[PDB]
Protein backbone atom coordinates (compact mmCIF):
# COMPACT_ATOMS: atom_id res chain seq x y z
CA UNK A 1 0.00 0.00 0.00
CA UNK A 2 3.13 2.05 -0.47
CA UNK A 3 1.51 4.62 -2.75
CA UNK A 4 -1.42 5.44 -0.44
CA UNK A 5 -1.21 8.20 2.18
CA UNK A 6 -1.03 7.11 5.83
CA UNK A 7 -4.14 9.10 6.73
CA UNK A 8 -6.09 7.54 3.81
CA UNK A 9 -5.11 4.01 4.93
CA UNK A 10 -6.37 4.81 8.45
CA UNK A 11 -9.63 6.25 7.06
CA UNK A 12 -10.14 3.19 4.84
CA UNK A 13 -9.47 0.81 7.74
CA UNK A 14 -12.32 2.50 9.65
CA UNK A 15 -14.60 2.17 6.61
CA UNK A 16 -13.62 -1.49 6.19
CA UNK A 17 -14.54 -2.20 9.83
CA UNK A 18 -17.99 -0.59 9.31
CA UNK A 19 -18.42 -2.75 6.17
CA UNK A 20 -17.21 -5.92 8.00
CA UNK A 21 -14.37 -6.30 5.46
CA UNK A 22 -11.73 -7.42 7.92
CA UNK A 23 -9.21 -8.75 5.40
CA UNK A 24 -9.24 -5.31 3.73
CA UNK A 25 -9.02 -3.69 7.16
CA UNK A 26 -5.92 -5.69 8.04
CA UNK A 27 -4.26 -4.89 4.70
CA UNK A 28 -4.89 -1.14 5.22
CA UNK A 29 -3.47 -1.28 8.77
CA UNK A 30 -0.40 -3.27 7.60
CA UNK A 31 0.21 -0.50 5.06
CA UNK A 32 -0.19 2.14 7.79
CA UNK A 33 2.30 0.36 10.10
CA UNK A 34 4.78 0.08 7.22
CA UNK A 35 4.84 3.87 6.89
CA UNK A 36 7.24 3.64 9.83
CA UNK A 37 5.57 6.06 12.28
CA UNK A 38 4.37 4.98 15.72
CA UNK A 39 0.61 4.27 16.11
CA UNK A 40 -1.76 6.20 18.34
CA UNK A 41 -4.07 4.42 20.77
CA UNK A 42 -6.97 4.40 18.28
CA UNK A 43 -4.70 3.18 15.47
CA UNK A 44 -3.37 0.34 17.66
CA UNK A 45 -6.94 -0.79 18.24
CA UNK A 46 -7.64 -0.72 14.49
CA UNK A 47 -4.60 -2.95 13.86
CA UNK A 48 -5.59 -5.41 16.59
CA UNK A 49 -9.29 -5.57 15.66
CA UNK A 50 -8.49 -6.24 12.00
CA UNK A 51 -6.08 -9.13 12.57
CA UNK A 52 -8.03 -10.61 15.49
CA UNK A 53 -11.08 -10.91 13.24
CA UNK A 54 -9.10 -12.39 10.30
CA UNK A 55 -7.32 -14.98 12.40
CA UNK A 56 -10.47 -15.64 14.44
CA UNK A 57 -12.29 -16.75 11.28
CA UNK A 58 -9.32 -18.91 10.29
CA UNK A 59 -9.21 -20.52 13.75
CA UNK A 60 -12.92 -21.29 13.65
CA UNK A 61 -12.51 -22.93 10.22
CA UNK A 62 -9.44 -24.90 11.35
CA UNK A 63 -11.39 -26.22 14.35
CA UNK A 64 -14.27 -27.39 12.13
CA UNK A 65 -11.86 -29.17 9.76
CA UNK A 66 -9.73 -30.63 12.59
CA UNK A 67 -12.86 -32.14 14.17
CA UNK A 68 -13.90 -33.72 10.88
CA UNK A 69 -10.36 -35.06 10.38
CA UNK A 70 -10.25 -36.59 13.89
CA UNK A 71 -13.64 -38.26 13.39
CA UNK A 72 -12.44 -39.75 10.08
CA UNK A 73 -9.42 -41.11 12.00
CA UNK A 74 -11.53 -43.12 14.49
CA UNK A 75 -9.01 -40.07 1.20
CA UNK A 76 -6.47 -37.28 1.75
CA UNK A 77 -8.89 -34.37 1.13
CA UNK A 78 -9.86 -33.44 4.71
CA UNK A 79 -6.24 -33.46 5.85
CA UNK A 80 -5.14 -31.53 2.74
CA UNK A 81 -7.76 -28.84 3.25
CA UNK A 82 -7.09 -28.58 7.01
CA UNK A 83 -3.40 -28.13 6.11
CA UNK A 84 -4.25 -25.41 3.60
CA UNK A 85 -6.27 -23.45 6.18
CA UNK A 86 -3.52 -24.06 8.76
CA UNK A 87 -0.81 -22.69 6.46
CA UNK A 88 -2.88 -19.58 5.74
CA UNK A 89 -3.45 -19.02 9.47
CA UNK A 90 0.27 -19.43 10.19
CA UNK A 91 1.05 -16.91 7.46
CA UNK A 92 -1.23 -14.28 8.98
CA UNK A 93 0.27 -14.87 12.44
CA UNK A 94 3.79 -14.55 10.98
CA UNK A 95 2.75 -11.29 9.29
CA UNK A 96 1.49 -9.76 12.55
CA UNK A 97 4.55 -10.98 14.46
CA UNK A 98 6.73 -9.42 11.77
CA UNK A 99 5.02 -6.05 12.14
CA UNK A 100 5.56 -6.23 15.88
CA UNK A 101 9.25 -7.07 15.42
CA UNK A 102 9.80 -4.54 12.58
CA UNK A 103 9.48 -2.21 14.36
CA UNK A 104 6.47 -1.58 16.61
CA UNK A 105 7.77 -3.07 19.89
CA UNK A 106 11.25 -1.56 19.79
CA UNK A 107 9.86 1.94 19.25
CA UNK A 108 7.14 1.62 21.95
CA UNK A 109 8.33 3.35 25.14
CA UNK A 110 5.15 4.29 26.91
CA UNK A 111 3.72 1.53 29.07
CA UNK A 112 0.34 1.57 27.29
CA UNK A 113 1.86 0.98 23.88
CA UNK A 114 4.53 -1.52 24.94
CA UNK A 115 2.09 -3.65 26.96
CA UNK A 116 -0.43 -3.56 24.09
CA UNK A 117 2.12 -4.84 21.55
CA UNK A 118 3.57 -7.50 23.85
CA UNK A 119 0.04 -8.78 24.58
CA UNK A 120 -0.44 -9.03 20.78
CA UNK A 121 2.83 -10.90 20.48
CA UNK A 122 1.68 -13.40 23.14
CA UNK A 123 -1.69 -13.81 21.39
CA UNK A 124 -0.24 -14.54 17.93
CA UNK A 125 2.26 -17.06 19.33
CA UNK A 126 -0.70 -18.59 21.20
CA UNK A 127 -2.61 -18.97 17.91
CA UNK A 128 0.49 -20.60 16.37
CA UNK A 129 0.65 -22.94 19.40
CA UNK A 130 -2.97 -24.04 18.92
CA UNK A 131 -2.01 -25.67 15.57
CA UNK A 132 1.56 -26.73 16.40
CA UNK A 133 2.70 -30.27 17.16
CA UNK A 134 5.63 -31.75 19.07
CA UNK A 135 8.89 -29.95 19.85
CA UNK A 136 8.05 -27.02 17.61
CA UNK A 137 5.07 -26.64 19.93
CA UNK A 138 7.47 -26.25 22.87
CA UNK A 139 9.44 -23.30 21.50
CA UNK A 140 6.27 -21.58 20.23
CA UNK A 141 4.62 -22.02 23.65
CA UNK A 142 7.65 -20.50 25.33
CA UNK A 143 7.64 -17.54 22.97
CA UNK A 144 4.00 -16.83 23.89
CA UNK A 145 4.77 -17.20 27.60
CA UNK A 146 7.78 -14.88 27.44
CA UNK A 147 5.84 -12.12 25.63
CA UNK A 148 2.89 -12.31 28.05
CA UNK A 149 5.25 -12.35 31.04
CA UNK A 150 7.13 -9.22 29.96
CA UNK A 151 3.79 -7.47 29.36
CA UNK A 152 2.59 -8.57 32.81
CA UNK A 153 5.74 -7.29 34.51
CA UNK A 154 5.38 -3.85 32.90
CA UNK A 155 1.60 -3.67 33.54
CA UNK A 156 1.99 -4.44 37.24
CA UNK A 157 4.62 -1.69 37.67
CA UNK A 158 3.07 1.01 35.44
CA UNK A 159 -0.73 0.60 35.28
CA UNK A 160 -3.55 0.49 37.86
CA UNK A 161 -5.24 -2.86 38.37
CA UNK A 162 -8.39 -1.67 36.57
CA UNK A 163 -6.61 -0.52 33.39
CA UNK A 164 -8.46 -2.27 30.52
CA UNK A 165 -5.23 -3.28 28.72
CA UNK A 166 -3.85 -4.75 31.95
CA UNK A 167 -7.13 -6.62 32.47
CA UNK A 168 -7.34 -7.95 28.90
CA UNK A 169 -3.70 -9.07 29.09
CA UNK A 170 -4.40 -10.99 32.30
CA UNK A 171 -7.52 -12.51 30.77
CA UNK A 172 -5.65 -13.74 27.69
CA UNK A 173 -2.62 -14.97 29.71
CA UNK A 174 -5.05 -16.96 31.89
CA UNK A 175 -6.51 -18.54 28.72
CA UNK A 176 -2.95 -19.35 27.63
CA UNK A 177 -2.33 -21.14 30.95
CA UNK A 178 -5.60 -23.11 30.77
CA UNK A 179 -5.72 -24.01 27.07
CA UNK A 180 -2.08 -24.11 25.93
CA UNK A 181 0.25 -24.60 28.90
CA UNK A 182 -1.83 -27.30 30.67
CA UNK A 183 -1.74 -25.17 33.85
CA UNK A 184 -5.41 -24.80 34.89
CA UNK A 185 -4.49 -23.94 38.50
CA UNK A 186 -2.27 -21.06 37.30
CA UNK A 187 -5.11 -19.90 35.02
CA UNK A 188 -7.62 -19.89 37.87
CA UNK A 189 -5.21 -18.16 40.30
CA UNK A 190 -4.36 -15.43 37.78
CA UNK A 191 -8.00 -14.78 36.90
CA UNK A 192 -9.10 -14.65 40.57
CA UNK A 193 -6.26 -12.37 41.71
CA UNK A 194 -6.80 -10.06 38.71
CA UNK A 195 -10.54 -9.85 39.39
CA UNK A 196 -10.13 -9.18 43.10
CA UNK A 197 -7.47 -6.49 42.69
CA UNK A 198 -9.58 -4.75 40.05
CA UNK A 199 -12.66 -4.86 42.30
CA UNK A 200 -10.73 -3.07 45.05
CA UNK A 201 -9.71 -0.25 42.66
CA UNK A 202 -13.16 0.42 41.05
CA UNK A 203 -13.90 3.19 43.60
CA UNK A 204 -11.30 5.38 41.84
CA UNK A 205 -13.00 5.32 38.43
CA UNK A 206 -15.47 7.53 36.59
CA UNK A 207 -18.69 6.04 35.27
CA UNK A 208 -17.28 5.41 31.77
CA UNK A 209 -14.03 3.84 33.00
CA UNK A 210 -16.05 1.77 35.48
CA UNK A 211 -18.06 0.37 32.59
CA UNK A 212 -14.94 -0.58 30.60
CA UNK A 213 -13.27 -2.27 33.59
CA UNK A 214 -16.36 -4.13 34.82
CA UNK A 215 -17.02 -5.49 31.31
CA UNK A 216 -13.63 -7.24 31.23
CA UNK A 217 -13.95 -8.34 34.87
CA UNK A 218 -17.15 -10.13 33.82
CA UNK A 219 -15.16 -12.02 31.17
CA UNK A 220 -12.71 -13.13 33.88
CA UNK A 221 -15.67 -14.24 36.02
CA UNK A 222 -17.23 -16.13 33.07
CA UNK A 223 -14.00 -18.12 32.67
CA UNK A 224 -13.77 -18.79 36.40
CA UNK A 225 -17.35 -20.11 36.28
CA UNK A 226 -16.48 -22.46 33.43
CA UNK A 227 -13.23 -23.59 35.12
CA UNK A 228 -14.45 -24.21 38.67
CA UNK B 1 -12.76 -20.28 27.89
CA UNK B 2 -12.97 -16.88 26.25
CA UNK B 3 -10.22 -14.41 25.39
CA UNK B 4 -10.88 -10.67 24.97
CA UNK B 5 -12.98 -9.58 21.94
CA UNK B 6 -11.75 -6.91 19.55
CA UNK B 7 -14.42 -4.36 20.53
CA UNK B 8 -16.69 -3.74 23.54
CA UNK C 1 -7.48 -26.02 -9.82
CA UNK C 2 -6.48 -27.90 -12.93
CA UNK C 3 -4.33 -30.46 -11.11
CA UNK C 4 -6.98 -31.50 -8.57
CA UNK C 5 -9.42 -34.35 -9.26
CA UNK C 6 -13.06 -33.40 -9.90
CA UNK C 7 -14.29 -35.56 -7.03
CA UNK C 8 -11.74 -33.98 -4.63
CA UNK C 9 -12.87 -30.46 -5.62
CA UNK C 10 -16.50 -31.46 -4.89
CA UNK C 11 -15.51 -32.99 -1.53
CA UNK C 12 -13.52 -29.87 -0.59
CA UNK C 13 -16.41 -27.58 -1.56
CA UNK C 14 -18.61 -29.48 0.92
CA UNK C 15 -15.94 -29.13 3.61
CA UNK C 16 -15.56 -25.41 2.85
CA UNK C 17 -19.31 -24.89 3.28
CA UNK C 18 -19.20 -26.64 6.70
CA UNK C 19 -16.26 -24.37 7.65
CA UNK C 20 -18.04 -21.23 6.32
CA UNK C 21 -15.15 -20.61 3.89
CA UNK C 22 -17.28 -19.47 0.97
CA UNK C 23 -14.50 -17.93 -1.11
CA UNK C 24 -12.70 -21.30 -0.99
CA UNK C 25 -15.98 -23.04 -1.75
CA UNK C 26 -16.51 -20.94 -4.86
CA UNK C 27 -12.94 -21.53 -6.07
CA UNK C 28 -13.37 -25.32 -5.67
CA UNK C 29 -16.69 -25.26 -7.56
CA UNK C 30 -15.20 -23.08 -10.35
CA UNK C 31 -12.48 -25.71 -10.71
CA UNK C 32 -15.11 -28.48 -10.81
CA UNK C 33 -17.13 -26.68 -13.52
CA UNK C 34 -13.95 -26.17 -15.56
CA UNK C 35 -13.44 -29.93 -15.72
CA UNK C 36 -16.03 -29.71 -18.50
CA UNK C 37 -18.57 -32.31 -17.30
CA UNK C 38 -22.20 -31.43 -16.55
CA UNK C 39 -23.13 -30.90 -12.86
CA UNK C 40 -25.58 -33.03 -10.90
CA UNK C 41 -28.39 -31.45 -8.89
CA UNK C 42 -26.32 -31.47 -5.67
CA UNK C 43 -23.29 -30.03 -7.46
CA UNK C 44 -25.40 -27.22 -8.98
CA UNK C 45 -26.52 -26.29 -5.48
CA UNK C 46 -22.90 -26.23 -4.27
CA UNK C 47 -21.96 -23.85 -7.09
CA UNK C 48 -24.91 -21.54 -6.40
CA UNK C 49 -24.52 -21.52 -2.60
CA UNK C 50 -20.81 -20.67 -2.85
CA UNK C 51 -21.17 -17.69 -5.20
CA UNK C 52 -24.40 -16.43 -3.62
CA UNK C 53 -22.61 -16.17 -0.28
CA UNK C 54 -19.50 -14.49 -1.77
CA UNK C 55 -21.45 -11.91 -3.71
CA UNK C 56 -23.93 -11.48 -0.86
CA UNK C 57 -21.11 -10.32 1.42
CA UNK C 58 -19.82 -7.99 -1.29
CA UNK C 59 -23.30 -6.52 -1.82
CA UNK C 60 -23.76 -5.91 1.90
CA UNK C 61 -20.38 -4.12 2.04
CA UNK C 62 -21.16 -2.06 -1.07
CA UNK C 63 -24.46 -0.95 0.48
CA UNK C 64 -22.71 0.17 3.69
CA UNK C 65 -20.12 2.15 1.71
CA UNK C 66 -22.69 3.60 -0.74
CA UNK C 67 -24.76 4.90 2.20
CA UNK C 68 -21.72 6.56 3.76
CA UNK C 69 -20.80 8.08 0.38
CA UNK C 70 -24.32 9.47 -0.16
CA UNK C 71 -24.37 11.00 3.33
CA UNK C 72 -21.01 12.67 2.67
CA UNK C 73 -22.55 14.09 -0.53
CA UNK C 74 -25.39 15.91 1.28
CA UNK C 75 -11.76 13.51 0.54
CA UNK C 76 -11.83 10.82 -2.16
CA UNK C 77 -11.41 7.83 0.20
CA UNK C 78 -15.04 6.71 0.62
CA UNK C 79 -15.67 6.86 -3.13
CA UNK C 80 -12.35 5.10 -3.85
CA UNK C 81 -13.10 2.27 -1.44
CA UNK C 82 -16.71 1.90 -2.64
CA UNK C 83 -15.29 1.65 -6.18
CA UNK C 84 -12.80 -1.00 -5.10
CA UNK C 85 -15.54 -3.15 -3.54
CA UNK C 86 -17.74 -2.52 -6.60
CA UNK C 87 -15.03 -3.67 -9.01
CA UNK C 88 -14.46 -6.84 -6.99
CA UNK C 89 -18.20 -7.58 -6.97
CA UNK C 90 -18.42 -7.02 -10.73
CA UNK C 91 -15.49 -9.39 -11.23
CA UNK C 92 -17.19 -12.19 -9.29
CA UNK C 93 -20.43 -11.67 -11.23
CA UNK C 94 -18.48 -11.77 -14.52
CA UNK C 95 -16.80 -15.00 -13.39
CA UNK C 96 -20.14 -16.71 -12.66
CA UNK C 97 -21.66 -15.43 -15.91
CA UNK C 98 -18.62 -16.78 -17.75
CA UNK C 99 -19.07 -20.24 -16.25
CA UNK C 100 -22.70 -20.19 -17.30
CA UNK C 101 -21.78 -19.16 -20.85
CA UNK C 102 -18.77 -21.54 -21.10
CA UNK C 103 -20.47 -23.96 -21.12
CA UNK C 104 -23.09 -24.81 -18.49
CA UNK C 105 -26.21 -23.39 -20.17
CA UNK C 106 -25.57 -24.74 -23.66
CA UNK C 107 -25.06 -28.28 -22.35
CA UNK C 108 -28.12 -28.19 -20.03
CA UNK C 109 -31.04 -29.99 -21.72
CA UNK C 110 -33.18 -31.14 -18.86
CA UNK C 111 -35.65 -28.54 -17.64
CA UNK C 112 -34.36 -28.67 -14.05
CA UNK C 113 -30.80 -27.87 -15.05
CA UNK C 114 -31.59 -25.30 -17.74
CA UNK C 115 -34.02 -23.36 -15.52
CA UNK C 116 -31.53 -23.46 -12.63
CA UNK C 117 -28.72 -21.96 -14.75
CA UNK C 118 -30.92 -19.33 -16.40
CA UNK C 119 -32.19 -18.24 -12.96
CA UNK C 120 -28.51 -17.87 -11.93
CA UNK C 121 -27.84 -15.83 -15.06
CA UNK C 122 -30.75 -13.50 -14.19
CA UNK C 123 -29.51 -13.18 -10.60
CA UNK C 124 -25.92 -12.23 -11.51
CA UNK C 125 -27.07 -9.66 -14.08
CA UNK C 126 -29.40 -8.34 -11.36
CA UNK C 127 -26.43 -7.92 -8.99
CA UNK C 128 -24.55 -6.09 -11.78
CA UNK C 129 -27.64 -3.87 -12.26
CA UNK C 130 -27.71 -2.93 -8.57
CA UNK C 131 -24.34 -1.12 -8.98
CA UNK C 132 -24.72 0.07 -12.59
CA UNK C 133 -25.48 3.63 -13.68
CA UNK C 134 -27.03 5.16 -16.79
CA UNK C 135 -27.26 3.48 -20.20
CA UNK C 136 -25.03 0.62 -19.17
CA UNK C 137 -27.72 0.00 -16.56
CA UNK C 138 -30.28 -0.40 -19.36
CA UNK C 139 -28.51 -3.19 -21.24
CA UNK C 140 -27.61 -5.00 -18.00
CA UNK C 141 -31.24 -4.78 -16.82
CA UNK C 142 -32.42 -6.22 -20.12
CA UNK C 143 -29.95 -9.08 -19.90
CA UNK C 144 -31.33 -9.99 -16.45
CA UNK C 145 -34.91 -9.74 -17.72
CA UNK C 146 -34.23 -11.91 -20.77
CA UNK C 147 -32.58 -14.69 -18.70
CA UNK C 148 -35.40 -14.72 -16.13
CA UNK C 149 -38.03 -14.70 -18.87
CA UNK C 150 -36.55 -17.69 -20.70
CA UNK C 151 -36.34 -19.57 -17.39
CA UNK C 152 -39.97 -18.66 -16.65
CA UNK C 153 -41.16 -19.86 -20.05
CA UNK C 154 -39.46 -23.25 -19.60
CA UNK C 155 -40.60 -23.63 -15.96
CA UNK C 156 -44.25 -22.99 -16.84
CA UNK C 157 -44.18 -25.63 -19.61
CA UNK C 158 -42.07 -28.31 -17.87
CA UNK C 159 -42.45 -28.07 -14.07
CA UNK C 160 -45.40 -28.19 -11.64
CA UNK C 161 -46.29 -24.94 -9.90
CA UNK C 162 -44.89 -26.21 -6.58
CA UNK C 163 -41.45 -27.14 -7.95
CA UNK C 164 -38.94 -25.37 -5.64
CA UNK C 165 -36.77 -24.14 -8.54
CA UNK C 166 -39.83 -22.74 -10.31
CA UNK C 167 -40.89 -21.04 -7.05
CA UNK C 168 -37.45 -19.58 -6.29
CA UNK C 169 -37.18 -18.30 -9.88
CA UNK C 170 -40.54 -16.55 -9.56
CA UNK C 171 -39.54 -15.12 -6.19
CA UNK C 172 -36.28 -13.68 -7.57
CA UNK C 173 -37.92 -12.39 -10.80
CA UNK C 174 -40.50 -10.61 -8.62
CA UNK C 175 -37.65 -8.97 -6.66
CA UNK C 176 -36.11 -7.95 -10.01
CA UNK C 177 -39.39 -6.27 -11.01
CA UNK C 178 -39.76 -4.45 -7.67
CA UNK C 179 -36.16 -3.40 -7.00
CA UNK C 180 -34.53 -3.10 -10.43
CA UNK C 181 -37.17 -2.61 -13.14
CA UNK C 182 -39.33 -0.09 -11.22
CA UNK C 183 -42.37 -2.34 -11.84
CA UNK C 184 -43.88 -2.91 -8.37
CA UNK C 185 -47.30 -3.88 -9.82
CA UNK C 186 -45.67 -6.60 -11.97
CA UNK C 187 -43.75 -7.80 -8.88
CA UNK C 188 -46.92 -8.04 -6.80
CA UNK C 189 -48.90 -9.76 -9.60
CA UNK C 190 -46.17 -12.34 -10.19
CA UNK C 191 -45.77 -13.12 -6.49
CA UNK C 192 -49.55 -13.45 -5.93
CA UNK C 193 -50.17 -15.63 -8.98
CA UNK C 194 -47.18 -17.85 -8.12
CA UNK C 195 -48.35 -18.26 -4.52
CA UNK C 196 -51.94 -19.05 -5.48
CA UNK C 197 -51.04 -21.60 -8.16
CA UNK C 198 -48.64 -23.32 -5.77
CA UNK C 199 -51.30 -23.45 -3.04
CA UNK C 200 -53.67 -25.26 -5.40
CA UNK C 201 -51.04 -27.94 -6.19
CA UNK C 202 -49.89 -28.69 -2.57
CA UNK C 203 -52.39 -31.60 -2.31
CA UNK C 204 -50.19 -33.59 -4.73
CA UNK C 205 -47.05 -33.48 -2.56
CA UNK C 206 -45.47 -35.72 0.04
CA UNK C 207 -44.68 -34.33 3.48
CA UNK C 208 -41.05 -33.50 2.60
CA UNK C 209 -41.89 -31.82 -0.73
CA UNK C 210 -44.72 -29.95 1.01
CA UNK C 211 -42.20 -28.53 3.46
CA UNK C 212 -39.85 -27.36 0.69
CA UNK C 213 -42.64 -25.71 -1.32
CA UNK C 214 -44.38 -24.05 1.65
CA UNK C 215 -41.07 -22.58 2.84
CA UNK C 216 -40.59 -20.68 -0.43
CA UNK C 217 -44.29 -19.74 -0.58
CA UNK C 218 -43.78 -18.05 2.80
CA UNK C 219 -40.96 -15.98 1.28
CA UNK C 220 -43.36 -14.86 -1.47
CA UNK C 221 -45.93 -13.97 1.20
CA UNK C 222 -43.33 -12.05 3.23
CA UNK C 223 -42.57 -9.90 0.17
CA UNK C 224 -46.26 -9.37 -0.55
CA UNK C 225 -46.70 -8.20 3.06
CA UNK C 226 -43.86 -5.71 2.69
CA UNK C 227 -45.14 -4.49 -0.71
CA UNK C 228 -48.85 -4.07 0.02
CA UNK D 1 -37.77 -7.48 -0.30
CA UNK D 2 -36.02 -10.83 0.01
CA UNK D 3 -34.68 -13.13 -2.70
CA UNK D 4 -34.18 -16.88 -2.13
CA UNK D 5 -31.43 -17.94 0.32
CA UNK D 6 -28.77 -20.45 -0.66
CA UNK D 7 -29.98 -23.16 1.74
CA UNK D 8 -33.24 -24.00 3.54
C1 LIG E 1 -6.14 -6.21 24.75
C2 LIG E 1 -7.04 -4.97 24.95
C3 LIG E 1 -7.18 -4.17 23.83
C4 LIG E 1 -7.96 -3.04 23.93
C5 LIG E 1 -8.59 -2.75 25.14
S1 LIG E 1 -9.62 -1.25 25.16
O1 LIG E 1 -9.44 -0.54 26.42
O2 LIG E 1 -9.14 -0.33 24.16
N1 LIG E 1 -11.22 -1.83 24.88
C6 LIG E 1 -11.55 -2.47 23.59
C7 LIG E 1 -11.69 -4.01 23.77
C8 LIG E 1 -12.74 -4.30 24.86
C9 LIG E 1 -13.45 -5.54 24.81
C10 LIG E 1 -14.41 -5.84 25.76
C11 LIG E 1 -14.68 -4.91 26.78
C12 LIG E 1 -14.01 -3.71 26.83
C13 LIG E 1 -12.99 -3.39 25.83
C14 LIG E 1 -12.25 -2.06 25.91
C15 LIG E 1 -8.45 -3.53 26.28
C16 LIG E 1 -7.66 -4.66 26.19
C1 LIG F 1 -33.10 -21.10 -6.97
C2 LIG F 1 -33.36 -22.38 -6.16
C3 LIG F 1 -32.23 -23.15 -5.90
C4 LIG F 1 -32.39 -24.32 -5.18
C5 LIG F 1 -33.67 -24.69 -4.74
S1 LIG F 1 -33.75 -26.23 -3.78
O1 LIG F 1 -34.95 -26.98 -4.17
O2 LIG F 1 -32.65 -27.09 -4.16
N1 LIG F 1 -33.72 -25.71 -2.14
C6 LIG F 1 -32.53 -25.04 -1.61
C7 LIG F 1 -32.79 -23.51 -1.43
C8 LIG F 1 -34.04 -23.32 -0.53
C9 LIG F 1 -34.14 -22.11 0.22
C10 LIG F 1 -35.23 -21.89 1.06
C11 LIG F 1 -36.23 -22.87 1.14
C12 LIG F 1 -36.13 -24.04 0.43
C13 LIG F 1 -34.99 -24.28 -0.46
C14 LIG F 1 -34.90 -25.57 -1.26
C15 LIG F 1 -34.81 -23.95 -5.01
C16 LIG F 1 -34.66 -22.77 -5.73
CA1 LIG G 1 2.57 11.14 3.19
CA1 LIG H 1 -9.76 -37.15 -13.26
CL1 LIG I 1 8.61 5.80 21.00
CL1 LIG J 1 -26.79 -32.26 -21.52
Amino acid sequence: MGSMERASLIQKAKLAEQAERYEDMAAFMKGAVEKGEELSCEERNLLSVAYKNVVGGQRAAWRVLSSIEQKSNEGPEVREYREKVETELQGVCDTVLGLLDSHLIKEAGDAESRVFYLKMKGDYYRYLAEVATGDDKKRIIDSARSAYQEAMDISKKEMPPTNPIRLGLALNFSVFHYEIANSPEEAISLAKTTFDEAMADLHTLSEDSYKDSTLIMQLLRDNLTLWT
Amino acid sequence: AGSIPGRR
